[PDB]
């Protein structure tokens, strides 16, 4: 069978970046030693080890959703996947406010249309369960007290 | 008044002006710097459950349980008043 490919973007400190674009773009496996990636058990923690130097990683949700699109001719272009996670190195402290470009800055709090996002029923699931534990339930809509 | 002319105009005209404000604003490379609060539902009350089960060895132990989160309410009480209708 055939598995979506699952791309992500991973943002450095500045120097850390400039080190591992410039061994990004030399293009030897020597990069390959230097760079690894451990996504700890959390799901939302890691580190990235930069040249064997410890940095701290977080997986956030970004607000925007993007396609990465590859193309032959600069003319038509194919979806290959979409990216909507980031994992910073240097729940709500999951969720990154922010989107990647220069114009798209607080775009959740200002940009977005406040519908709503998600939780509430999961906890209705766990809810239901607990309340097949009964016999007898006693509820009354309350006031201040 | 009318609406062939003016209501055909004025859709136009609005339909630019928003096709333009949204271009500058996407478009803009400028950094930028980093609502109503509903009541717990209309009628502004919580969810209350208390209950019966038995222990280990021989107890009958009741949990009341309050749930404030009026989402969780609403979803909770859809299912009931459907498996009371599911009779």
């Amino acid at each position: 069978p055939h598995e979506l490919e699952s791309q992500f973007i991973l943002r450095l400190p500045p120097e850390y970046a400039s080190t591992v674009r410039r061994a990004v773009q030399s293009g030897h496996v020597n990069l390959k030693d230097r760079l690894t990636i451990e996504l700890h058990p959390d799901g939302r923690h890691g580190i990235v080890r930069v040249d064997r130097v410890p940095l701290a990683s977080k997986l956030v949700d970004l607000p925007c959703v993007m396609e990465s699109l590859k193309t032959i001719d600069k003319k038509t272009f194919y979806k290959t996947a979409d990216i909507c996670q980031m994992l910073v190195s240097t729940e709500k402290k999951f969720i990154w406010n922010h989107g990647i470009t220069l114009p798209l800055k607080n775009v959740r709090k200002r940009r977005f249309r406040k519908t709503a996002k998600k939780d509430v029923e999961k906890e209705v699931k766990r809810l239901l369960s607990t309340d097949a534990e009964a016999v007898s339930t006693r509820w009354e809509i309350i006031a201040e007290d | 008044r009318f609406s062939v002319a003016e209501h055909q105009e004025r859709y136009k005209e609005e339909c630019q002006r928003i096709f333009d404000l949204q271009n500058k604003v996407l478009s803009s490379t400028e950094v930028l710097s980093t609502v109503t609060s509903l009541n717990s539902s209309a009628t502004g009350r919580c969810l209350k459950i208390y209950r019966t089960f038995r222990d280990e060895e021989g107890k009958e132990y009741v949990r009341c349980e309050t749930v404030r989160k009026p989402a969780v309410i609403d979803a909770y009480v859809r299912i009931r008043t459907t498996k009371d209708e599911e009779f």
